[PDB]
Parts: structure tokens; C-alpha cells; sequence
């Protein structure tokens, strides 16, 4: 259905991916109205004085490519001037720089030029006529790839931005499951960059990269796909097939593998108190509604009436779908009132929807949870499990029996 | 390109929308990208709205281009009509919408929709948000708003007020409340509480009362020569600034002024022995130029502060900016860069920063105290709570709101001493 | 024996002090030490009086002992009457007047006064100072109060009210704005506002209404006795007790139950989605009995809270306490002891703090989100600002003043976290 | 002249006391109002866990007298137990603990006995009965002198409680002067108390230590009678007479106290700007009354029109007394609605006055600033001159501006 779409430009992407690039300036180059989607949702971030700036094109700015790049060096050049400490800059295009057709994978290779051993200029679109949301971040990551050195050595690869705290117990469960050396391509700077090469299978983290999963097929490197680690079960799948294409012994994986996800199923069990026997409504937000169905429906016993995507890679989601019971209706593209008609005639019991929808349906009586927090707060693997079982456990549903 | 990591005021589309969202039956269509449809979250968010926002976007993408863009205006425009069913229409286009060569008022008269349409056409980089409500309430008003027989009793207009504004819904309050004290009804709240058929009985108002003129001065110049209705220049924060609004309402008005006194207190809490050390205590203002040129009033002759800094954000309010400074000693920093009132308050190092959210997250790395005055806020500045920054009761909330962040620090620093 | 360093209530004669204040034209001649003048700060300053309490004291000296004494009294009570003229006297004894024999009431008598004179019998050394405003507001209930014909229209009493009283003055508008709502007409304010003449048309009322039990249990008590005075069991703080408050008062009064919720927001802002991380945030609350129950059924009932934490310093409303608390599955803390609420406190490691100063200042030391919601506070708590913690609006307050600890906590988690 | 006294008792200096000696513990007997009182006139200081604490007594406590001096004895040992940091105790005196009879002496001697000497047990009232606002600190003094240990030295003495930036700035004055020994009787350790002999010679720093005077001179130590050092004049004549008695010559003097005069008296001009030509009336708080009048009428150009003070003691304020003009009328006996109605009457510019009569005069029409700030604000020596001025001079500003 092609309608209105509540759903953010990729320009959202930058807010999150700075958190885990240190080393890494994302420069816009945008319209007044860029910044202000990037600082709205941004929030406190913009008073931290953080990582994204956006270069405001002016009137003078829009006639012009020549004029307009050279001033876009002047401000880069200025950047560099005021942050010394940044080596990677993002060249993140914007709708109004689409249109002006202003080329910024131009620009990158220019300011590589100039200050190449200094800076390293990436360049990708996180444009809302391109990009959507989380395709910010995979666009980004695609953007890094093809510049990552090549390696002959067949090692663990993850993809996917995570919180350190995440990142860290992933690599620690990988490295207790004893074969392959983990890296992650989303270095926090860019001297610890990955290798990519043909004989490194990489396994992703977040479903929405799917030109990032791209990028690395151009690379030789080949994709095991997986449920993402999403819950316990999710989490052990994805272990599973990780230790699978390693070589890990069965009953090795499963007595290293125990304990955690024990505590996971405890955990989930604990905080899907209320979640039993209840509907659940997903609106296209941020590419998770597959996996996150899956872990409802099943771990939390949360029946699925539909799941809304806003664009369904399909073969890298291949093993959560067919994890994910029939019950549950996936589909593709938004239209806005179709989808609030849906949610009003199925009355979920909680819909997981954008932030801009998720008070007016409150308001006519259903129970809302913001899917954009999900991409903020650690929702990945046994020890996020509980948390992420008790995010869906409370966004009303244990406030609702509270208020009403 | 000058790089922006904070801007003071959003795109005009936004006050576009801060215009639709007030009133009831208008909804803004907005040719806008994919994604352009963040501001939605503002509305439902940090004004905690029940509804959505009176926004239809057209979300275009790459591959709708040319006759396709233009198509997918006109489906959201007739969608619009078809299941809002809005009793008005303005239609309106983004930053990238504006690039693309698609003209916003032809296809709306092609759709001859029966609803009256408006087209606002808003240069998106050049102006800013505050441009882009103004002159959104000016349109609605040019197209609705005509000549009428005045109303039998006294009726004032509250001109100004849209959503997302700061403290708008309780200063409409309190100023209604002080009009009918005074013996004026208020005809109309517009944006916030207007809707067409009020927009069109904006005629039928003795006079208007612009209650903020960075979104309703527009609107107040054409009604002062179109529906013959003077507009009140003063603005009533704060007890001075009250007294001189309810004097020009009853010379405007013709009744007696009849201020209702009885609940004020900042007067008295001002002139207690308590409020003796703050005397002499240096302010910094930042913000819309008609709240720091009213809060710099209420700090000197009403609360014994001395105003350091003295700013607006606010590039269209500079004559009167400039002009309130001079008055004060100061030259008024006219900046839409947070960098440039950074170093303003760097350099005058004052003892309470008065301003909007961001001048109070920088008080808050300098360790000033800071109260919020201005219109870029959160959703913790909507209170639930009456909180009026108007009239009588909002000299009250003033009062304690700014001299908050000073007694905490002075709490703070009795307890460091004695422990 | 005990070291005491904070006391939570005062002696009796600051609780008739607190009733002789906030009445007019009633005197309080106390039989003081010199140097017991010190709470006449209290009013000054606390609830910035532009007015000196009507309190005449003796300052009896070393040399005053014995024969001096009465003497020192009754000369005292008499130039009282004939500077300030008022309409009756209360006469008492502090602590040293207790400890020697002079019979106040005894002198007030033979002085032969022409105004009633109110003889007060505190006992100070078992008692307190809730005590002594509940005693004072009896006894001069007795002395003026009589069988009174009820106006021809529905009349309520507001009984409760002493100077000193937490938000006190909001409450008092909040409630009359319900009951004019209902159509019923507020026939006294007491002991706030009230004169001896209002005391004698206390008889008048169709039924009162106890908004503070605390200081007025008392006096409510003796006229359903003898006035035939039903009074209300339900505080109105909170939308649910509020509204129970709405029926009890309706059918008391025989009108149907009318209260305006247009302004009402603390329901919607509590259901949504910026509300959520509310759920289930453990509380403890402190402070005096009422405030405390009715706290503690606004954050179960309205706010997602989970309480963990119920006390009360007022061992006169133990029962109610521990009955209350043990609806919430706990068991009351009924201490006087800053120490015993510490020791609770750092035991259960309450997510956010409501009580009174000294709970607001433990909380501050562990680093716990903290707001005011009881009797003992400090000059900044006693707002100019318009803050009721009863009725809708109250409950507007009560959000947003329970919320802003929370909010600011988790803001500078959030920037902390950001660096 | 006798009437309502709408002053605090002494135990209203507790809070100084305890803040200038860091090993004092001060246990106050009294009832509910003693204690109410110190938390009220403390403030802020009570949530800090200060050092002062009142042993509320009980009907029991009232009808024994032995059962009242065991459960104190308990509560001592308690309070010993709980903090080991006190080194000295001090069992205050209050009005109820009066009127039962409750001779602290005896328990004074008694824990000192039991608790030695690890606690020193000294005995003073605060009862406003006997005593009011500084008379506590005064007390306290007085108490502590008699237990001081003889000595043979010619020592000076710096009695009175201070600040420590202002004592600091004393010592470091004297120091530059070329004095002896300076010690402070409020030491701040029970170790580091000063000893007193035939030889030893004192000067008041404070206007209100008669008492601590008289036992000092019992000592045989020997009064520095100087005004008192408020202002930059009252500081040159405090340091002048102080080193009269220890040979300090003119030359000295003036190279050590012309930069420290010279700057204060610009600090004092700056600060006292709306306070010339204005009147100030005084009503009897402190008995800082005369001694900072002094300073307001000479300095600030302020034309004093009464000087209320609880009591004269002439005798040490003396010179202080001379150095004040002809015009203002002086008066001890306090009776509050007759100096209220005199303050009506004479329609003064600035109201020194206490906490309870301030807003009431405020409402009136009178500017007003409460005495109490004066003790608890370091408003001595020279640096603070400019402070003592301004703290007059901001409500007349405030008032200025407002209107
Ligand atoms: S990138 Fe496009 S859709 Fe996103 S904020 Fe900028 S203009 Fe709007
Ligand atoms: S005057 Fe006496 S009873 Fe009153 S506080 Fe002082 S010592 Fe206690
Ligand atoms: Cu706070
Ligand atoms: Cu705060």
C-alpha cells in the first residue's frame, strides 16, 4: 500500500552509530529541517555536544555544485580545525542534497585527497526518499565496507552496532564457545578496523542490514543466516549456527550454553507475567518486527496478529519467519490509515508502534510501546533478555491494569 | 553549509504545523519527503497531544518523480478530505518539496476541493519556523476571516497562541480570566483554540489582544487593516507588564480596568526580607524576543536583578530587541547560534541565566542557575500543573520558577559549608 | 529521656499559635519565658505574614518568678486587649508556665475581660503541637460556636485549615471552587480566615467538611455532637479521592454530584507513553497522616507506583495509619524519630521519596529522588505560586511536583551517560 | 521598659558555638520549645547533623529529680558512645531545666568525674530567662574560663567566637604588627585552650562578652578596652589599643595597617552608597547594637536615631560608646510594642531589627534587616568592612529598586 508513511529518514541512523564510532563526525548535508529531525530525536545528545552537525544549505548553497562543495570543504576544513580527534567523517546525503544532485561520493574522494592520512571520508545516503530509519545505519556500514582491507583468514565476523556492554558479553559467549575470533565492523575508531575477506563468514546482529549483508557478499564473504538474538531462544540460535558452521560440539555448545539461558528463560518468564495470552500489533518502525514477533509469540506467548515492515528482507530473515508461527501476518509497505484501520478492528492488546502514533492510540484505549526505543536500549541477548521481555511486559499492559 | 547541530527554531513548516495542530477542522497537507514526518512525535510527545496531529504527508520517494509526485499530492490532498474530513484545507510543502518543481496551490484549485484551501508559500531556507506560523495564521486569516457586524458585548481576540508554544494553554487561561474580570469576553483563541468558523468570527472581535507576536503579529497588522481591529502592544507578563495590558484593554475596551489583585503575591514575596540577597544578582536572557524583553522587565523593576545579557534568537523581533536593550545599558545579542550566547554567558559570567532549554543545559555544564522562559523546551516544561507565565498568577509562577534555581544553590551551598 | 535533634511537631502553643493566626480578631496570650517569642519567625517567615502574630507574650524573667508572675500575666492579657482590641482571647501556658503554678485561665477570669476569653490546657511535655491546634480550635469552638438556624441555602463549614499548614491557602480555593461547582456555598473557612464571629455562625452550616483532620478531628467532632454537623471522612487529594470526596459531599449536601474535570490532566499524562518508566517505581512516603494515606493511594491507583514505604508522624492517627498501610500489604511507621525513618528508608532503598523536609533532606544525602508532600517544611516549600495538593488541580500539582525528581534524575542520568 | 521581649534565649549561640569548636558537643535540657527553637533558628544546619542536640524532658523527668539526673547520666554515656569524636561536653542550661531545679552542676561534675578526661563536662544556662541570644555564647565563656590552665606567660588573648576567615585575618593583622602570643579563648580544640595568668591580658572582640569579661578578670588577666572591631575605623582602634599595650609604635602600625585601612575604607565608601544621610534604628537584639552603630553613623554617613540594645555593659563598651555621637538616644529596657511604636513614629530609613518583627515593618513601610545575619555573617576586621556596609545598604538598594 502506497500512502502515508510515519516512518524516520535514515538520518536517525546517525544518532545511535556515533554512540559506537568514537572515532567518527557524521556531517549532513541538509535543509533546516534535517537538522531539526536530528536534534528532536536526538534530544539530550544535542546538548552533550555530540557527533552530527548538519551543513545547512542556504539559498545561495542550492545554485551551484562548484559553490556549494567548496563551501562544504570550507566547513569540513573548519571541523577538522575545531576536531582534531575525529578521523572518519560521513558525508550523510540528505533529500534536499538528492535533489540538488549534489554528489558527495565526489566530495569524500576530494577531502580524502586533502586530508586522507588525517581524515578518512566515508560517504552513504540517509536521504527519506533513500533511506529508512535503521537503513541509516546499514547504509553507513555499507558506505565503510568496501574501504575495509581485505584479510586471507577465516575469522568470526559481527555486524551490527551494539551497546559496549552487549558487544561484550556477545564476544565473551563467542569466545566460551571456544572457535573464532570475533570482530566487529563497527569499529569504535577506525584504526581497529576490520579485515574482510572471502574465507571471514559473517554473522549479523540486527536484521535491518541488508546492504550491509550486500557489501560483504561483494567481499566474498558469505552469510549464515540465523534468528537474531533476540530472547533466549533467538540468542541460542544464533549461537547455534555460529558454532555449527565452526565446528562446535553439540554437547560442549549446550553445557557452555546453559547457565545463560537459564537465566534468560527465568528472566523472561518473570517480566511476561501480564504478556500471556495477548495480542500483539507491530506498525513499520525500525525492521525488528520479524525477530521481535518471533520472540513474543513464542517466548513470551504473545500471539502476533500482524507484522508491519517496512521493507522485508526476506533471505537474510529466512530462519526467523520460519521460526515465527503462520499465525501471524507480515507485510510489506505503510500506508498509515490502512494500518491504523488494522490495529483499530484486530484491538491488540499492545501495538508496537512509532512515537508519533503511539499516544493518539493510547488515547482512543490501546496500549502502545515505541518501537525507537528498542534500537536505543540493550535488547540483544540472555542478559538484555529480561529487559527486553519486561520493555513489551509494561508500556501500559501492567499500567493499564494499574490505571484501569 | 555553516554547520548546525542546534537550531533555536525549526523548519516554517513546523509552525505550519504548530498553526494546524491548534485549531480543529484544518489539516495541514504537507508535500513533504519520506521521513519528514518526525514533527508528529512533537506534537503527540512534548505537548502530550491525544490526538494526531492534523498533518497528511505525501511521503514521496526517488522513484515518484515528476507526474508521479505531483499524483501523489493530489491523492493525499483528496485522501484528506475523503475520511478527515476537514472543514479547511492548507496545503503546504517541505525543504525538498520546495526544490522539486511541483506548485502546492495549482493542483489544490485543480482538486476543487469545497473546503477552503490555503496555500502557504514559505521559503524554507531563507525564513524559520516562527516565519512559517506567522504567516500560516496570516493565510487562514486572509481566507477566512472577513468583515462582520461587531459583537452586541466587548470581545477581545487572544492572537498568538499555536501549539508547542510555551506555557500557551495556561497564559490563555489566565489572560481570559483577567479579561472577564474585566467585563471582556474573549471572542476567539486562535490558532490554539480557533477553528474556521472561529477564524471567521475573528471579525466580529471589538479588538485583538496578540498575545505572542512571534506567530500572531502577522495576523494582527492585516486585522488592523482589513477588519479595522487594534491589537494590544504590550504583552502581560509579569505585574508591571500586567498593569499596562489592563489599561490598554479598557481604553481599547471602553470598561474600567478592574484588575483583580487579591491572589497576586510577587510583589509582597519580592519585598520580604527573604528576597533581600536577591538584589544586585546579575541575569542573562536568551529566548523570543517578546519573553526576554518582558522577563528582563520582571527581573529589574520587579525582582531587583540586574540584567547582564539581553538576546533573542528571534532575527524578525531585532528593532524591538535592540530598543528593549538600550533601555537596560546592553546591545541585545541577536544570534540564532548557541555558540554565540555560549560565549555571551561565558563572558559576562552572570548569577541566574533566564532562557530556553538549551541556555539551560549550558547553565547546567557552567554550573548557573537557570530557569526556562522561552519557547524551545521539553515535554517536562509542559507542565500539567496551571503554570501561567501571565498576568497576575503568572507573576506568581515567575516569581517562584526563576528565584527556584537560586535557592536550591543557596541551599546547596549552606549544606557544603556546614558539612 | 530522649536527644532529640529534629522534631517533626512543635510544642502545643505553637499549634494554638498556628490557630490564633490564621484566625482574625482572636488573641493568644501566652504565658511564655522570655525568648519563647522565636516562633513568631515561624509566620514571618516561613509563610512571609505581612501582619505580626496576634501573640502577646509575658516574658517572664528570673526575677518574674513566684509572686511576679501572675501579676506579669494578667497585666500582659490586659494591655493585649487594650492594644490590639480583639474580639476574644485565648490565654495559655508553655512549657515553663506549665512547670510553675500560675492558673491562666484563673487570671484571664478575674481580669473580667469584655471579650470571651478561651482557656487553653495543653498539656506540654505528652503532647504536641497538632495537639494543641486541634485543642485550641475545640475550645474555641465551644466558647463561640452555638445552635445556629442553617441558611436558607445549602452551606458547607471548611474545617481544618491553622496557619503553618502545608499548601494550606490553595487547598482552601481548590475545595470552594468544588463546592461552588456543586452549587453548595462555603459558610466558613476555619480556622484560616475565620473571626469569633464566624465561629459563632459556625452553628449555620448544613454539614462540614474536614479537609485537615489533624487540627480540626476535634472541633468536627463537636458539632456533629451538638451543631448536628455531619462531616466529611474523604480528603480530596487525588482524582480518585477527590471524586469520592465529589459524592460523599454531594449526598451530604442532597446535590447532585458536579465536579469539572476540563482542566484535569493527570490521567491522560499518567497513561501516557512518557509516563511508562513510572510503573512500578518504589516509594516510600512519610510525613503526617493524611497527606500520607492520601499520597499513597494517588501513586498506587494514578501513578504506577508501588508503595514500600507508609508512616506518619502523628501517633493520633496510628489506627488510621496502620489500617491504611495495611492495605498495601505493610506495616504503618508510626515514629516520631528522624532516625527510625532513616533507618527504614536505607533498609528499603525507595526509588523515589515523598514526606516532609526531613525526608526531602535524607534523600538528598542517598541520593534519592525527593518531593515534599507533608506539614514540616521550609520557606521556599510555602509557595506564591498557585499550588493546591487537593482536587483536580491538586492533582495536576501532585504530578507534576512527584514527577520533576524522576525527571530530573533520569535527565542527568541521560547526560551523564552522554558525557 | 519591662514588657514583651521578642528576643531568642541564649541557646540561640549553641549554633555559633558548635561551629567554632569542632570537639563541642552541646546537650541541651529543656522541653519541646528549646528544642523547636534550636532547629528553627538552625535552619539548613540541623539536616547537616550539627553538633548540639536537646534532651527533651519527660512528666517522669519533671516529678524526679534523681531519676532526671540518672536517665541524663544515661544519655551522656549514650552520646559519648555514639560520637568519641567530642572531647568536651557542654550540659546548657534551659528554662524548664531551671524551674524543676535541675542543677547541672552537680552532673557536670559528675560526668567530668566519670567521663575524665577523655569528655570535659562544663555547666552554662542558655535559658532565656536568665539569659538571651549572645548572653548564650557569653555563658559558654564564662564556663570555660575557670577550668583554663594557669600560666606565667605575657599572652594576649583574642576572647570571643569568630569566623576563620576573620580569625585568620586577626592573627595575620597582629602578626605583622609584632604582638606576642595570640591565642583564642572559643579554641577550636579542647587541646589548643589557652592559659590565663596574672600576666595574661584579653581584648573583646564582640560586644556582648561581660560575663567571660568578669571571669577573665577574676583570672587576673587584664582588659584591651578598644572599640570594637566593625568598620575600618573600629579595626584601627581595636588593633591601635591592643598595641599600646605591647609597644607597637606608630611607624610599625602605619607600614603594616595603611594598605588593609586604605582599602577598606574604598570598600566601605562603594558598599555604603544609599546609606548616607539615611536614618537607622536599632532595637535590642544582639547588644551588637551601639558598637556597629558606631560604625554606620561614622563610616556610612547614617544618622542613628535610637540604639536598642538587650543590656549596656558600659564597661567594655566604653570607648565604643565615646566614639558615638551626641544624637542618637540610647536604650536597654525592651518592650516591643513600645520600641515598635517608636520606630512608627520616628519613620526610620533602615530598621535593624529582629526576624520576627522584620516582615511585619516591611508591610508597614519600613525597610528592615534582621541583626541575626550580623552574628552569623562574618562582618569584622577590615576585607568584611566592605561586606558590613553592603549588608546595610542592599535593603535600601532593594527598596530603591522596587519602587
Ligand atoms: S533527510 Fe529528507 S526526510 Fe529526513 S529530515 Fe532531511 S529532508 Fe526530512
Ligand atoms: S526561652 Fe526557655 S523554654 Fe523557650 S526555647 Fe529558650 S530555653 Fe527553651
Ligand atoms: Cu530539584
Ligand atoms: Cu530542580
Amino acid at each position: 500500500e502506497r500512502g502515508q508513511r510515519e516512518v524516520f529518514c535514515g538520518l536517525t541512523g546517525i544518532i545511535w552509530l556515533h554512540r559506537k564510532m568514537q572515532d567518527a563526525f557524521f556531517l549532513v548535508v541538509g535543509s533546516r529541517t534535517c537538522a531539526h529531525l536530528l536534534q528532536s530525536a536526538a534530544g539530550v545528545m544535542i546538548f552533550a555536544e555530540p557527533r552530527f552537525g548538519t551543513a545547512v544549505l542556504e539559498e545561495k548553497d542550492l545554485a551551484g555544485l562548484a559553490d556549494a562543495n567548496a563551501e562544504l570543504d570550507r566547513e569540513v576544513d573548519r571541523l577538522l580545525a575545531r576536531r582534531p580527534d575525529i578521523r572518519q567523517l560521513f558525508l550523510v546525503g540528505s533529500c534536499p542534497s538528492e535533489v540538488i544532485k549534489l554528489d558527495l561520493h565526489r566530495a569524500a574522494e576530494r577531502l580524502s585527497a586533502h586530508h586522507g592520512p588525517a581524515v578518512r571520508v566515508y560517504n552513504f545516503s540517509g536521504s527519506g526518499i533513500e533511506t529508512t530509519f535503521t537503513q541509516g545505519e546499514d547504509a553507513c556500514l555499507a558506505s565503510i565496507v568496501p574501504t575495509l582491507p581485505a584479510t586471507e583468514a577465516r575469522e568470526l565476523l559481527l555486524v551490527g552496532a551494539l551497546p559496549d556492554v552487549v558487544e561484550d558479553q556477545a564476544v565473551s559467549l563467542l569466545t566460551q564457545l571456544g572457535i573464532g575470533p570475533v570482530r566487529c565492523l563497527p569499529a569504535h575508531h577506525a584504526a581497529e578496523a576490520p579485515g574482510v575477506g572471502p574465507n571471514t563468514v559473517f554473522a549479523l546482529v540486527q536484521p535491518f542490514l541488508g546492504d550491509t549483508h550486500g557489501a560483504l557478499t561483494r567481499r566474498g564473504a558469505r552469510h549464515i543466516a540465523a534468528p537474531f538474538p533476540f530472547g533466549e531462544e533467538g540468542t541460542t540460535l544464533w549461537l547455534k549456527a555460529i558454532a555449527d558452521e565452526f565446528g562446535v560440539s553439540a554437547e560442549t555448545f549446550e553445557a557452555v550454553t546453559a547457565a545463560p539461558r537459564a537465566r534468560a528463560r527465568k528472566a523472561v518468564a518473570a517480566a511476561s507475567e501480564g504478556l500471556r495470552g495477548k495480542s500483539v500489533f507491530f506498525l513499520p518502525d525500525s525492521q525488528l518486527e520479524p525477530s521481535l514477533a518471533r520472540f513474543l509469540t513464542r517466548e513470551c506467548g504473545m500471539s502476533a496478529v500482524e507484522v508491519g515492515t517496512p521493507f522485508l528482507h526476506r533471505g537474510i530473515l529466512g530462519p526467523d519467519l520460519d521460526l515465527l508461527a503462520e499465525g501471524p501476518v507480515l507485510s510489506e509497505g505503510q500506508d498509515v490509515e490502512r494500518q491504523l484501520d488494522r490495529v483499530r478492528a484486530a484491538r491488540p492488546d499492545l501495538t508496537v508502534c512509532g512515537l508519533g502514533l503511539a499516544n493518539p492510540l493510547e488515547a482512543e484505549g490501546f496500549t502502545t510501546k515505541w518501537a525507537i526505543e528498542l534500537v536505543f536500549t540493550p535488547v540483544h541477548f540472555y542478559e538484555q533478555a529480561g529487559d527486553l521481555a519486561g520493555l513489551f511486559s509494561r508500556p501500559v499492559r501492567r499500567r493499564a491494569i494499574l490505571r484501569r | 553549509m555553516k554547520l548546525t547541530l542546534w537550531t533555536y527554531e525549526g523548519p516554517p513548516h513546523v509552525g505550519a504545523m504548530r498553526v494546524a495542530t491548534g485549531m480543529t477542522g484544518m489539516h495541514y497537507v504537507l508535500h513533504a519527503p519520506q521521513g519528514d514526518t518526525y514533527a508528529d512525535l512533537l506534537f503527540t510527545m512534548i505537548e502530550r497531544r491525544g490526538k494526531r496531529p492534523p498533518v497528511s504527508y505525501t511521503t514521496f520517494q526517488a522513484r515518484d518523480l515528476g507526474s508521479d509526485t505531483a499524483e501523489l499530492f493530489q491523492s493525499a490532498c483528496r485522501d484528506a478530505y475523503e475520511r478527515f474530513q476537514p472543514q479547511a484545507i492548507m496545503v503546504g510543502s517541505s525543504c525538498t518539496a520546495e526544490l522539486i518543481q511541483d506548485d502546492t496551490g495549482g493542483l489544490a484549485d485543480a482538486l476543487s476541493l469545497p473546503v477552503p484551501v490555503v496555500h502557504l508559500e514559505l521559503p524554507s531556507y531563507q525564513r524559520k519556523e516562527n516565519f512559517g506560523a506567522d504567516e500560516s495564521f496570516l493565510q487562514i486569516c486572509r481566507k477566512l476571516a472577513r468583515p462582520m457586524e461587531r459583537t452586541e458585548k466587548v470581545s477581545c481576540n487572544l492572537l498568538g497562541p499555536t501549539a508547542l508554544g510555551f506555557r500557551h494553554r495556561d497564559d490563555i487561561l489566565e489572560v481570559t480570566r483577567l479579561l472577564e474580570g474585566m467585563g471582556i469576553a474573549v471572542n476567539a483563541v486562535a490558532p490554539m483554540g480557533a477553528s474556521p468558523a472561529d477564524i471567521a468570527r475573528l471579525g466580529a472581535a471589538h479588538f485583538n489582544v496578540l498575545l505572542y507576536p512571534e506567530t500572531g503579529e502577522s495576523a494582527a497588522r492585516w486585522a488592523e487593516k482589513t477588519l479595522k481591529q487594534p491589537y494590544t502592544k504590550t504583552v502581560p507578563i509579569g505585574v508591571g507588564a500586567t498593569r499596562d495590558f489592563v489599561a490598554e484593554v479598557a481604553a481599547l475596551a471602553g470598561v474600567a480596568p478592574v484588575a483583580d489583585d487579591s491572589r497576586l503575591r510577587q510583589p509582597w514575596w519580592s519585598a520580604s526580607v527573604d528576597s533581600t540577597y536577591l538584589t544586585g544578582k546579575r541575569v542573562f536572557l536568551f529566548g523570543d524576543a517578546t519573553h526576554v524583553i518582558a522577563a528582563a522587565r520582571v527581573a529589574r523593576d520587579e525582582m531587583g536583578f540586574e540584567v547582564v545579557g539581553m538576546g533573542c534568537y528571534n532575527r524578525e523581533f531585532a528593532r524591538p530587541m535592540r530598543a528593549a536593550a538600550k533601555g537596560y545599558g546592553l546591545e541585545a545579542l541577536v544570534t540564532d547560534d548557541y555558540l554565540e550566547v555560549e560565549e555571551a554567558i561565558q563572558a559576562l559570567a552572570p548569577e541566574l541565566i533566564l532562557g530556553t532549554q538549551m541556555e539551560r543545559h549550558i547553565a547546567k555544564r557552567l554550573g548557573i542557575p537557570c530557569a526556562v522562559i522561552s519557547a524551545p523546551v521539553h515535554v517536562q516544561d509542559f507542565p500539567a500543573r496551571y503554570s501561567p507565565q501571565m498576568g497576575f498568577e503568572g507573576a506568581n509562577v515567575l516569581f517562584d520558577t526563576w528565584i527556584h534555581p537560586l535557592t536550591m544553590g543557596l541551599e546547596e551551598h549552606l549544606l557544603t559549608m556546614f558539612r
